[PDB]
């Protein structure tokens, strides 16, 4: 039940600052040094910073030295990463990872990473947020009862990534497929989520999609009507 | 100083062996490395740690078809029996108590596996978007293998390139691939043409979905 729960990611301006938090549980956390590893969207893993269990010693990569600051609170077992003077090259998914080996108290240490968090996404761009528009992708007029009809929801023009989509408040997971978003030439994202349903179920069951864009506090529930 | 290099992309038949290399530089030939597997669209997980003398430390939960070997300054991760679970990017990690270093990343993918055709869905603009003086056509391609597809758009019979935004394919839950294409246009353009079409080409097969203003 080892868990590293990271938070604090979001949209920040080139030159701004941001404080990441990692809630670590399931093991004696101060027995182990903690780390931060980042990954650009289409690139490889890069170590960022590390802090030993006592919290008195720390290590940074040359590309973030003096700019970032790793911290640690052992009364609450939360690892922090304070990022100042951010810039485009820092936009990434940041992982909080755990060293496998313990060591002597207050002395330097490092080993292989044995567990990774799911990451928190920081997006450093001068562009601002925008809540998406939502539209129903209705079943086609060619939907004969006794078959499959495809319906869905189009979430258009949102920044930044991502949007979470559920159907009928989560009660419909069968045959749902949410697509990875396209990045339009205007800089804004767009995706759509589609579920295929029995054709004769149209008119008997109402289908509602629930989209959530946390970066703009936009919850939208749109019902998809046959036409 | 510490820098390790990795092997080019790997390719093996389903269930055949594959062997990836992580090479330490001069002066650090005695170092230990760890391997981490990032399957498509997920976070990395720790695989195993191999070191110069021969020891292997594995992570609980990993299948036992992963093993590690050492030759001088050369650390290998071998996958006997290559599965679809095993596809993805593998990175190697080295450490010196003052820093960490990762590898360029090596990708593992099966080869020679059966060819799977795509299913295409075309959605015309919603009346809500039309009322909003906007029009987007949504082409959704899914359940195809391999992940290499080419998309074209057509107004009536003539091809169209202005307004096309097509994504790159990505793995989905069932180890097949999916992509989408969005055609932006004015509602006047939408209402003026007889039909609009999304044409999807994959492994020679060219299929097409067509919608029309109602």
């Amino acid at each position: 039940e080892v868990q590293l729960l990271e938070s604090g990611g979001g949209l920040v301006q080139p030159g701004g600052s941001l404080k990441l938090s990692c809630a670590a549980s399931g093991f004696a956390v101060n027995n182990y040094p903690m780390n931060w590893v980042r990954q650009a969207p289409g690139k490889g893993l890069e170590w960022v910073s590390s802090i030993i269990g006592s919290g008195s010693r720390a290590s940074y990569a040359d590309s973030v030295k003096g700019r970032f600051t790793i911290s640690r609170d052992n009364g609450k077992d939360i690892v922090y990463l304070q990022m100042n003077n951010l810039r485009a090259d820092d936009t990434a998914l940041y992982y909080c990872v755990k060293d496998s080996s313990t060591a002597w108290w207050d002395k330097p240490a490092a080993s292989e990473f044995d567990f990774w968090g799911q990451g928190t996404m920081v997006t450093v761009s001068s562009a601002s947020t925008k809540g998406p528009s939502v539209f129903p992708l209705a079943p086609s007029s060619k939907s004969t009862s006794g078959g499959t009809a495809a319906l869905g929801c189009l979430v258009k023009d949102y920044f930044p990534e991502p949007v979470t989509v559920s159907w009928n408040s989560g009660a419909l997971t069968s045959g749902v497929h949410t697509f990875p978003a396209v990045l339009q030439s205007s800089g804004l994202y767009s995706l759509s989520s589609v579920v295929t349903v029995p054709s004769s179920s149209l008119g008997t069951q109402t289908y509602i999609c629930n989209v959530n864009h946390k970066p703009s506090n936009t919850k939208v529930d749109k019902r998809v009507e046959p036409k | 100083q510490l820098v390790l290099t990795q092997s080019p992309s790997a390719s093996a038949s389903l269930g055949a062996s594959v062997k990836l290399t992580c090479t330490l530089n001069s002066g650090n030939t005695n170092f230990a490395v760890a391997w981490h597997q990032q399957q498509a669209g997920k976070g990395p997980r720790y695989l195993m740690t191999i070191n110069s003398d021969g020891r292997q430390s594995r992570g609980d939960g990993i299948p036992d078809r992963f093993s590690g070997s050492t030759s001088g300054a050369d650390r290998y991760l071998t996958i006997s029996s290559l599965h679809f679970e095993d596809e993805g990017d593998y990175y190697c990690q080295a450490w010196t108590a003052d820093l960490h270093v990762f590898g360029p990343g090596t990708r593992v993918a099966v080869v020679g596996q059966p060819k799977a055709a795509p299913s295409v869905t075309l959605f015309p603009p919603s009346s809500e978007e039309l009322q909003a003086n906007k029009a987007t056509l949504v082409c959704l391609i899914s359940d195809f293998y391999p992940g290499a597809v080419t998309v074209a758009w057509k107004a009536d019979s003539s091809p169209v390139k202005a307004g096309v935004e097509t994504t790159t394919p990505s793995k989905q839950s069932n180890n097949k691939y999916a992509a989408s294409s969005y055609l932006s246009l004015t509602p006047e353009q939408w209402k003026s043409h007889r039909s609009y079409s999304c044409q999807v080409t994959h492994e020679g097969s060219t299929v097409e979905k067509t919608v029309a203003p109602t």
